[PDB]
């Protein structure tokens, strides 16, 4: 993966990151209750 | 068939479309938008 990191940093115009969070879950696909939408709509985008 | 977005575009109120689109209670389909854009273009609602 050193090659693909060098690809993303060098060739394509992306800047090197400062913070890598990784959302990793499965709800199965119904609509989620409202405060989870508030959490992903306030905490993982404004900070990001 | 009467729906909500076409009735909102027939009026001039924007906040009804704001709440209906941004509200997460019902996931929106594609046919409603694809039909209602045709009525939005004709009556000059930019």
């Amino acid at each position: 993966p050193a090659a693909v990191y060098s690809l993303v940093t060098r060739t394509w115009g992306f800047r090197a990151p400062n913070l890598v969070v990784s959302v990793l879950g499965g709800s199965g696909g119904p609509v989620l209750q409202t405060w989870l939408q508030d959490l992903l709509r306030r905490g993982l985008v404004r900070a990001a | 068939y009467l729906d909500e977005l076409r009735l909102a575009v027939a009026w001039n109120r924007v906040d009804i479309a704001q709440s209906e689109l941004f509200r997460g209670d019902i996931q929106w389909r594609s046919f409603h938008l694809e039909a209602s854009l045709m009525d939005a273009l004709l009556n000059d609602r930019p």
